RNA sequence: UCCUCCUAAAGAGUAACGGAGGAGCACGAAGGUUGGCUAAUCCUGGUCGGACAUCAGGAGGUUAGUGCAAUGGCAUAAGCC
RNA sequence: CCAGGGCUACACACGUGCUACAAUGGCGCAUACAAAGAGAAGCGACCUCGCGAGAGCAAGCGGACCUCAUAAAGUGCGUCGUAGUCCGGAUUGGAGUCUGCAACUCGACUCCAUGAAGUCGGAAUCGCUAGUAAUCGUGGAUCAGAAUGCCACGGUGAAUAC
């Protein structure tokens, strides 16, 4: 949306002499946002997980993806295949809509919003964030939700270090301290 | 709680007090003023007071004015 | 109908709906409608929805349900850590005001376990 | 044997019931003039009479499916209904299985165990639960409707 | 786009009590006002209104009328 | 009675009341074909979440997988949709 | 002899009580009917200030005259319409008044908020034969302050005894 051309118009002039880049492109640029929310406890009932898939499609308007375990392992009491947690990956336009509005009414509405760290990037340039509660989005109207389900929210970048990372989220008006 | 005026004190511990700020933090003062609430003045100072049988030093921090000095030395064990 | 956090009942008099605000009792509530000029004995399902906004505003200046619960918890959570004698009481979960604890005293400590 | 039992949710205290004046007739004299009621939390109040007197008409009316000239029932403030009625065919439809149809009445329990055990505890063998709910007979219908109350 | 297996996605008009007049694309269906947005919120000037917590030493110096 | 390895001396075979393990099945898809896909284990970052669930990057390379014991095999996959 | 602490400690058990679980009741407004008793480093009118505990000035009374001191259930109007509720009042936070050199261990009371267990109680067991039982209020002793206990006073006032 309009965060795109900002980047377009102001991101890109904005990192490239402060870099001191040669070429227009070598500018970092984000890439996909990945959503998700492992319920786990759906292992118990079903109806649980089909909820919080029903978060996910509120949030972002796509049909979340179920994920199912990777491997059986006897500390939480899983096997091959069962559902875990679902996820939705956003790209182009819709990762931009959502982003927007990330940034401008659901992490204001954090309760007791102190600042977003600043040292959540991987080592290579992606961040990747916490919310803890499912109703900051507006998309949520607080009685037709049950629990307090969090969602994890991760940037991915095409950065090649976390220092760039920092610099191009910082470009955009990212809360950090 | 106490009345409308007058934070009460015994004269003794104001007067020990008043001999205590000059010479910066000392050595505990043994005092058996239970009863004397806790002036502004003394502050950082490590104040020992009487629980029955053995003088506790208590360390007098910013959050402790409104109380008395015996509020901090219990005087009776149980396990 | 709907303040702060809910003002769920109906069918009551005003001076009594109010009352579910953590926060407000039975002379906060009074306070409520003396200066908003709706009487006592008015229902809450019958006053305009642009009287909510007044009782909105007026609730407000007190301290509600949302930061009391901060209020009350900082008041308790400071004698414990100060380590005084009522916060003694506060951890080994006996009562604080200075009573009974021979046979009375089930209040703060509950359930009879022998 | 079967092993069944009904807990409670609530447990209303004061009474139940309170009608006025039912006067129910469908083509012919009414069946009842006024039966002035009450229950009283308990009192199992066995209904009785030859048939052909109307006393599945009166709980019908009573549980409030067929409209009285009465004057309402009245029930309590957070009774929760749990209806067996004389005829049960139009719950089972729809070709749902054993399984799913014991399956979406619940309100806190889990989906995959504590209602196969409900299910399972009345005489419901593991494979007798994958076989359409409607193929069921007779005790087997009945059966499932007090399963049906165990969960709600 | 997988042909109507998502939930419909159209233009609201998002806005505050103080401006913040943003249009935005969401699923809610009808407009939605909410607090001071990102622009106007208090994360960072009150910081020093935010950490306040306590007092007592002064507040009994109040009280020392005599 | 049948199957896998060693004894078995680099073709086949080769004994002992020699050393070790399995079978008396399963599947109407777990078969055929076409299209597509690639693991274990680690690090970092991340709400409940924890040595270990789900996710995002990087190392690694098949140390994973095969309805069932062992051997031989498998990336053109015989493994996974 | 003195200062501080204890007799007020709490996994627990028992005895005697107070308050409740409500609708022949809660709450608001108005309105009546008592007896007995105490008071001088004491009772302390009236008025003003404080929402209240009380504070300031302060007459009278060592008294069938003055103070404590309005008695309360009742009575009429309204509301609540069977809910853990406009029942219940524990526990806790905050802000105070007063007696006293001193209210932390441990005083009473008032205001704001919080508002729990409790929806008539297992085996068993207690009191009462008439102004009695049941309930409602009041005073006195001890006392600087500190009673639901003790001693006493009256109001309404039964059921049954073959
Ligand atoms: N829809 C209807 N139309 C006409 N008459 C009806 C209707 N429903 C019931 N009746 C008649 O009214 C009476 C009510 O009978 P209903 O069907 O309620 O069962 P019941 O009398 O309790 O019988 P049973 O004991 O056999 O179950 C009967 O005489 C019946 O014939
Ligand atoms: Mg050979
Ligand atoms: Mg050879
Ligand atoms: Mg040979
Ligand atoms: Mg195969
Ligand atoms: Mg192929
Ligand atoms: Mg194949
Ligand atoms: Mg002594
Ligand atoms: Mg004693
Ligand atoms: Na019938």
């Amino acid at each position: 949306a309009k965060l795109h051309d900002y980047y377009k118009d102001e991101v890109v002039k904005k990192l490239m002499t402060e870099f001191n880049y040669n070429s227009v492109m070598q500018v970092p640029r984000v890439e996909k946002i990945t959503l998700n929310m492992g319920v786990g406890e759906a292992i118990a009932d079903k109806k649980l997980l089909d909820n919080a898939a029903a978060d996910l499609a509120a949030i972002s308007g796509q049909k979340p993806l179920i994920t199912k375990a990777r491997k059986s392992v006897a500390g939480f009491k899983i096997r091959q295949g069962y559902p875990i947690g679902c996820k939705v990956t956003l790209r182009g336009e819709r990762m931009w809509e959502f982003f927007e509005r990330l940034i401008t009414i659901a992490v204001p509405r954090i309760r007791d919003f102190r600042g977003l760290s600043a040292k959540s990037f991987d080592g290579r340039g992606n961040y990747s964030m916490g919310v803890r509660e499912q109703i900051i989005f507006p998309e949520i109207d607080y009685d037709k939700v049950d629990r307090v389900r969090g969602l994890d929210i991760t940037i991915t970048t095409t950065a090649k270090s976390d220092e760039e990372g920092r610099a191009l989220l910082a470009a955009f008006d990212f809360p950090f301290r | 709680r106490s009345l409308k005026k007058g934070p009460f004190i015994d004269l003794h511990l104001l007067k020990k007090v008043e001999k205590a700020v000059e010479s910066g933090d000392k050595k505990p003062l043994r005092t058996w003023s239970r009863r004397s609430t806790i002036f502004p003045n003394m502050i950082g100072l490590t104040i020992a007071v009487h629980n029955g049988r053995q003088h506790v030093p208590v360390f007098v921090t910013d959050e402790m004015v409104g109380h008395k000095l015996g509020e901090f030395a219990p005087t009776r064990t149980y396990r | 109908a709907r303040i702060a956090g809910i003002n769920i009942p109906d069918h009551k008099h005003a001076v009594i709906a109010l009352t579910s605000i953590y926060g407000v009792g039975k002379t906060r509530s009074k306070a409520i409608l003396a200066a908003a000029g709706i009487a006592e004995d008015v229902k809450i399902s019958e006053l305009s929805e642009g009287q909510i906004d007044t009782l909105r505003d007026e609730v407000a200046k007190f301290v509600v349900e949302g930061d009391l619960r901060r209020e009350i918890s900082m008041s308790i959570k400071r004698l414990m850590d100060l380590g005084c004698y009522r916060g003694l009481r506060h951890r080994r979960g006996l009562p604080v005001r200075g009573q009974r604890t021979k046979t009375n005293a089930r209040t703060r400590k509950g359930p009879r376990k022998p | 044997n079967p092993f069944i039992r009904f807990e409670q949710d609530k447990k209303l205290f004061r009474n139940a019931l309170e009608v006025e004046g039912l006067t129910k007739g469908f083509d012919n004299g009414p069946l009842f003039k006024n039966l002035n009621l009450l229950l009283e939390v308990g009192e199992k109040l066995a209904v009785l009479g030859t048939n052909g007197v109307g006393k599945s008409t009166l709980l019908k009316t009573l549980v409030g499916d067929l409209q009285p000239d009465s004057g309402t029932v009245k029930w309590s403030e957070n009774a929760r209904i749990g209806y067996y009625a004389q005829d049960h065919e139009y719950e089972f439809e729809n070709d749902l299985t054993v399984f799913e149809w014991m399956s979406q009445w619940k309100q806190e329990g889990d989906d995959e165990q504590a209602v196969r055990s409900i299910l399972g505890r009345l005489l419901f063998s593991q494979d007798d639960i994958k076989k359409p709910a409607k193929v069921l007979s007779g005790g087997e219908k009945g059966r499932m409707l007090f399963g049906k109350l165990m969960m709600q | 786009m997988k042909k109507d297996i998502h939930p419909k996605y159209e233009e609201i008009t998002a806005s505050c009590s103080c401006g913040n007049v943003m249009k935005i694309r969401s699923t809610v269906g009808h407009d939605l006002n909410l607090d001071v947005c990102s622009k106007c919120h208090p994360f960072f000037t009150g910081k020093q209104r935010d950490v306040a917590t306590g007092g007592r030493v002064d507040r009994f110096n109040k009280r020392f009328n005599i």
